[PDB]
């Protein structure tokens, strides 16, 4: 398409060489693909539309001086959104995180019906509304 | 001594290769378990895994043969093998 | 698809090629650095540096990637040869203040919970 | 204007741009892959990678567009998107008193043709971009860092660097000398997990997928 | 006295009543100088002589791959068979019922809240317990929010 | 409302008795040598452990591996299931075979000799939501218990 | 343990190690690197000091706030002791001078305050109380610094039996005043050693391997009571040590004999200053005693501290000392000297 | 309102104090532990309640923008006096 000498790369892609990141915050570190879970005390469903990666939790000592919450793992308050699965995915094996991948917990579909609140024989008739 | 401690069986539900293993229990499996009541035959089962039979016997030893394919008799010999060595 | 566009090199080879004179630059560099910068290591102990990184990078097999490092450290080298840098740059390759890291597990068991 | 807030709206602008948009796009249409005008009288040229240099140069040199100065030249991150990193560019033309906005999109590997021939102050901005995301720019005159710190390692805008980073640093006595230390914050950076659960947009709504 | 984590500060996995083993991610790091409970056993093992083969997180949820198939397949019910030769095998004995009537051991609500370690410990467990043993009045905690 | 609990009486370092009787807190490093010095002497099956209830399938493989390098299959748990006949060996035996969520289509029940509302609340809640839509006929065996 | 000295962090500035040092008489050449170290895995250290604060200004940059707090002590006030040494668990004694200043004498400054910190520690409630002495210390020796040392041991571990005792040899750096005093030698005249120099064999230690020793020391649980004498790799005769830092600085090499008895007139000569002295007596004394060897005392591998010999960091110390001819001279152009080995 | 621990420390008003051995007690010596007198808990306890009759009370903080958003106490509860949850104001009825 661009006839730039085209050359077929077949090696999966990994750029952890370049990126930087530190021999501890590569190998060891375990990402997880997920999707948000629905905040419970909430109604709205707009933050459980998007794969979010996050890494896992270290170490939180508190500051001798005063009582604080010092880390030292800087790949803790990190998490990225991703539109699909595999697109999430694909940026895992592309900088070389061991990944662990959820799936789309979706709320299954329910049949309301304000008919039945009062019923003739079956026992859902509503006490009080 | 290294008589066996444990027997361990690890079928697919679906698979065909699983096919021999579940026929297998399904029919010489009451009498292994009268036929040898203390050892235990841990039949731990999951989906799209190949029959497979692992054998434990004493300190820290374990040992590993496929069963894939295996047909019904292949597999009881197979075990029949693994039970004789009661040591 | 498989097809992609390459930075320099057209396959590992010259890839392997765009190393070694980044080496022969780097080796011709180390003691003249040592001179000038003031460094407080050895002639010999530079070489090892230079060295240790080349197959501390040697996993990549991408001829795309390597061409792509090869650059960063030809700017690397660069900035070193016109005292861009100062000792302490220089010297942050020596990793000399850090305290050695445990490697075994008992020794990670011991000083606290991380992998 | 009944309305004191809203923000007032310039129709013939819209039109003028939009029209301007239709030119670019069947002069070349080898690279210009998209056109659009925002809301607010903004055209963005979607442009192919390899069509950097062809396209800014029509832009540039064409007597009815004469955009003859570099605005800026940045690029966004995009996680999400195949081709990561996202080359804009913008543009004013001083004879037409307009703002053009060229963007082309690039993954980690890929080189883009440096715009240094065509707009010479896309130098600086160049080593930038590289220095901060990692973006090589090809046939570049000096493709050096601008920012980081020398022997700096990482790309910083890059969104999978974290926000401290990962090396700090202090004097020791014992080497009488700045050395560079793994991060080690006295306070973690409290993130805050500022997001409505509820749909702020109804027209910016994405298709049920 | 070895003190391990608690189930809110580890990657363990536990497994419900169905057969359906999920696993609870790190929240919390564990408080003090405990460790983990499977870098325990793992370290432990090391110093007596009988080292354990696995070492990282990944190799003893392989290992017990190997023991068991179903514990690591994370979310779904790996629907079991073999009622039924189960049940010739279970008539060999044949045992004997006792005149003890079947009496769980949590009754009323007052049993319920204290289970278990965690539950006991817990002072806000013991004000439920208290609010459900005597009337009805004497549980409250000043707040004007 | 359990979680205060995590914050209550907790064990934070390794502690052994001392000449005395009473647990003193000491180093990690003694502490193992000496469960594992004393464990090295013993072996067969001397050499016991009683799981709990909150454990890591992680710790219990572990603990397993560990004590039969050792030759002890004492392993044992705090709950009881009846070993006669199938035992451990067939999974069908000792779990919830129909899933939760099969309750949600079952007809009858029997529930027998158990208390679920505060055993397992959940599985309470399902008998009584598909007892409220379904109309399943629940039937108990056992104690009176509401 | 206390809650609060239950180790946490992986080790850097704002870990919390666990330590709480009180380092004495940090203002010095042995307090500047022990502290750095403590300060680097992050340590509360309460570093009393007695000069002007600004002088402890150095010692600020070095640790986490409020982890270097600093207290005002008097050498002969047993409450200022106590308070410094009031809540913590491990202190390290570094008090002495190589002078005899009018208010300080050397029995004083090594074994009556070191006496008055050993024995109030104890009454205070530390457990690792480190009380650093010279390695060559003699009870019947010819210097007074050498027998105030000798004696010094003597009463701290009576007071404090569970001290660990540290015996360092001569001790090399940047502000070491060992290397520095032969590179000074060649501002009058020439370098006089008596009889050249040559029948004095010296094995001096470089400053960081003591400085991590010490740090071992306190993290070793079986450092109670024992006595480690912190020594170099090789030793060498004293006359081609100088030969080896005249090299290295390449400054003309002018040895020439002196009568021990006129030395010790040019030390009292020396001393008259007022002010910090060049030379004394006692210091002659000390660079004609020879590193006892004393093998069965354990040494400094056994804590796990390799020793650095003195032929890689040598410029350290004397690239200051070069003309402007010589400076970015290296290493390798001045080659190894001579080493008399066990 | 500030009390003295058995170490000599103040306790505050959270009742925070670095107790017997608490390493962390060094940097009070040479200083002090700055504690606020003026407790909060034990100023506001002696100040008398409101006998205004109504049901519904309203309370400002006083000074109206300079107090506190306008919340309105429900004073029908004829045991326990309701107080303002922004400034602790106790308002009660005056007992029919
Ligand atoms: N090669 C060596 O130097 C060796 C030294 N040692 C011993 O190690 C110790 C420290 O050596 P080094 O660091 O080189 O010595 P320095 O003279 O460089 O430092 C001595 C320290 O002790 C303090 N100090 C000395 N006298 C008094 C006093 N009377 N009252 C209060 N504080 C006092 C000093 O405070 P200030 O600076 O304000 O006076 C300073 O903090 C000494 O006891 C020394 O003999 C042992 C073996 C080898
Ligand atoms: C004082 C400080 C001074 C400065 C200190 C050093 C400063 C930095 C120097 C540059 C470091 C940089 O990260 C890496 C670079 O430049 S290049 C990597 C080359 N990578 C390959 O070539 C592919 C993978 N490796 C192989 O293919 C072979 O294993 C190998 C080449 C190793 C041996 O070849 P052999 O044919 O097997
Ligand atoms: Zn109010």
């Amino acid at each position: 398409t661009q006839d730039t000498q085209l050359i077929a790369v077949d090696e999966k892609l990994d750029i952890t060489t370049l990126t930087g990141v530190p021999e501890e915050h590569i190998k060891t570190r375990k990402v997880r693909i997920f999707v948000p879970a629905r905040n419970n005390m909430q109604s709205g469903v707009n933050n459980t539309k998007k794969w979010k990666m996050e890494f896992d939790t270290r170490e939180r000592w508190e500051n001798p001086l005063m009582g604080w919450s010092s880390t030292a793992d800087p790949l803790s308050n990190l998490v990225l959104t991703f539109s699909t699965k595999e697109d999430a995915v694909a940026f895992a094996e592309k900088n070389g995180w061991s990944f662990d991948v959820e799936e789309r917990k979706v709320p299954k579909p329910k049949s309301k019906s304000y008919g039945a609140n009062f019923s003739w024989n079956k026992r859902t008739r509503v006490s009080t509304k | 001594k290294l008589g066996l401690r444990e027997i361990r069986i690890h079928l697919c539900q679906r698979s065909p290769g699983s096919q021999g293993v579940r026929d297998f229990i399904e029919k010489r499996y009451v009498e292994l378990k009268k036929a040898n009541p203390d050892l235990p035959i841990l039949i731990r089962e999951c989906s799209d895994v190949q029959p497979k039979l692992w054998a434990r016997y004493a300190f820290g030893q374990e040992k590993n043969v496929s069963l894939n394919n295996f047909s019904a008799d292949q597999v009881t010999r197979t075990l029949e093998n693994v039970l004789s060595g009661k040591a | 698809g498989t097809s992609v566009k390459p930075i320099f090199s057209r396959d590992m080879n010259e890839a392997k090629r765009r190393v070694r004179e980044l080496y022969r630059a780097w080796y011709r560099e180390v003691p003249n650095t040592v001179h000038l910068f003031q460094l407080d290591i050895s002639v010999k102990q530079g070489r090892d540096k230079v060295r240790e990184m080349f197959m501390k990078n040697a996993h990549v097999t991408d001829p795309r990637v390597v061409d792509l490092l090869v650059i960063k450290g030809k700017m690397e080298l660069e900035e070193t040869i016109n005292v861009w840098k100062q000792r302490t740059h220089i010297m942050r390759f020596f990793h000399e203040t850090e305290a050695p890291r445990p490697t075994d597990f008992l020794s990670k068991f011991y000083v606290g919970h991380d992998p | 204007d009944t309305r004191p807030t809203i923000r007032p709206r310039n129709d013939v602008v819209h039109k003028q741009l939009s029209a301007f948009g239709q030119y670019v796009a069947e002069i070349l249409p080898k690279y210009v892959q998209q056109v659009q005008v925002s809301c607010f009288n903004e055209l963005e040229i979607f442009i192919h990678p390899d069509g950097v240099i062809p396209v800014l140069t029509f832009l540039r040199d064409h007597t009815n567009a004469q955009f003859k100065s570099l605005a800026d030249l940045t690029a966004v991150d995009v996680p999400t998107r195949q081709n990561r990193f996202e080359i804009v560019y913008n543009l004013l033309s001083l004879r037409f008193n307009s703002q053009i906005r060229v963007k082309t999109y690039t993954d980690e590997l890929t080189p883009i043709e440096s715009s240094v021939t065509v707009y010479k102050a896309a130098n600086w901005y160049e080593r930038e971009i590289w220095d901060m995301f990692g973006v090589f720019f090809a046939n570049h005159p000096d493709l050096r860092r601008i920012l980081t710190g020398y022997g700096f390692e990482g790309h910083p805008f890059r969104k999978d660097f974290p926000l401290s980073g990962y090396v700090e640093l202090r004097y020791d006595d014992e080497v009488k000398r700045v050395v560079a230390e793994p991060v080690e914050l006295a306070q973690e950076f409290r993130k805050f997990d500022l997001n409505s659960p509820w749909e702020a947009f109804p027209a910016y709504r994405q298709p049920p997928e | 006295i070895l003190p391990g984590a608690a189930y809110t500060e580890k990657s363990a996995t536990y497994v419900n009543t169905e057969g359906r083993a999920q696993q609870t991610k790190v929240a919390v790091t564990p408080p003090g100088l405990a460790r983990e409970d499977w870098k325990i056993i793992r370290a432990l093992s090391e110093i007596a002589g009988m080292t354990l083969p696995y070492d990282t997180l990944d190799q003893v949820r392989s290992r017990l791959e190997e023991v068991s198939p179903n514990l690591v397949r994370y979310d779904d019910v790996e629907g079991a068979n073999y009622f039924q030769q189960a049940n010739e095998l279970s008539k060999l004995v044949n045992q004997q019922l006792l005149a003890d009537p079947l009496v769980p051991p949590q009754l009323t609500i007052k049993d319920f809240y204290m289970t278990d370690s965690i539950s006991r410990a817990s002072q806000t467990m013991a004000k439920c317990v208290k609010a459900v043993t005597e009337g009805i009045q004497a549980v409250e905690e000043p707040s004007i929010c | 409302f359990a979680y205060d609990g995590l914050k209550r009486q907790r064990l934070t370092q390794p502690m052994i008795r001392n000449e005395k009787g009473l647990l003193t807190y000491t180093t990690w490093e003694d502490a193992l040598s000496r469960v594992a010095g004393m464990l090295q002497s013993f072996q067969g099956n001397d050499v016991a452990a009683i799981a709990g209830g909150l454990v890591d399938a992680e710790a219990l493989v572990a603990l397993k591996d560990l004590l039969n390098r050792v030759d002890s299959d004492s392993l044992c748990t705090e709950e009881v299931f009846p070993t006669a006949g199938a035992g451990t060996d067939l999974r069908s035996n000792y779990l919830l075979n129909t899933t939760i969520a099969g309750v949600e289509e079952a007809d009858v029940i029997l529930l027998v000799g158990t208390n679920p509302r505060f055993e397992a609340p959940l599985f309470n809640a399902r008998i009584r939501k598909s007892w409220l839509h379904n109309d399943l006929k629940v039937a108990l065996i056992g104690s009176p218990v509401d | 343990l206390h809650h609060a000295l239950i180790p946490h962090g992986k080790g850097g500035r704002s870990s919390v190690s666990g330590i709480v040092a009180t380092v004495f008489g940090a203002t010095g050449f042995l307090g500047r690197y022990v502290v750095n170290h403590l300060g680097r895995m992050g340590s509360q250290v309460i570093v009393p000091y007695r000069c002007e604060p600004y002088d402890t200004m150095h010692l600020r940059p070095m640790g986490d706030l409020g982890q270097i707090i600093f207290m005002e002590w008097n050498g002969k006030d047993k409450d200022s002791i106590r308070k410094v040494v009031e809540h913590s668990n491990v202190v390290i004694n570094l008090v002495g001078r190589e002078w005899e200043t009018k208010n300080f004498d050397f029995e004083d400054v090594f074994v009556k305050i070191p006496h008055a910190i050993a024995q109030v520690s104890k009454e205070a409630g530390v457990e690792k109380l480190i009380h650093i002495s010279h390695l060559n210390a003699d009870i019947k020796s010819p210097s007074r610094y050498l027998r105030s040392k000798a004696v010094g041991e003597k009463e701290v571990r009576a007071a404090f039996p569970e001290a660990t005792i540290i015996k360092p040899s001569d001790i090399f750096g940047r502000e070491d005043r060992f290397l520095n005093y032969f590179a000074s030698m060649r501002w009058f005249g020439g370098v006089p050693l008596i009889s050249l120099g040559k029948e004095t064999v010296k094995q001096p230690v470089y400053i960081v391997d003591v400085s991590k020793g010490i740090i071992n020391a306190i993290k070793d649980p079986d450092a109670k009571g024992k006595t480690f004498a912190f020594v170099g790799p090789n030793r060498y005769l004293l006359f081609d040590l100088v030969q080896y830092i005249f090299a290295v600085a390449y400054r003309p090499f002018l040895p020439y004999p002196l009568p021990h008895f006129a030395y010790r007139w040019v030390g009292r000569l020396f001393e008259v200053s007022p002010f910090e002295p060049w030379t004394t007596r006692d210091k002659v004394e000390r660079v004609h005693m020879s590193d006892m060897t004393l093998p069965h005392l354990p040494g400094l591998e056994d804590l796990g501290i390799q020793a650095t010999p003195l032929e890689l960091k040598a410029i350290e110390v004397l690239r200051r000392h070069r003309t402007y001819r010589w400076l970015t001279s290296e290493m390798e152009d001045v080659k190894p000297a001579k080493t008399v080995n066990i | 309102g500030v009390r003295t621990s058995p170490t000599g420390e103040k306790v505050t008003h959270t009742g925070q104090a670095y107790d017997d051995g608490d390493y962390r007690r060094v940097r009070f010596s040479d200083r002090q532990k700055e504690v606020n007198e003026n407790f909060a808990i034990d100023l506001i306890a002696e100040q008398p309640v409101s006998e205004v009759g109504s049901r519904v009370i309203s309370c400002d903080g006083g000074g109206g923008a300079l107090g506190h958003p306008r919340v309105y106490i429900n004073l029908d509860k004829e045991t326990k006096t309701g107080t303002c949850g922004y400034c602790g104001l106790q308002f009660r009825q005056p007992h029919h």
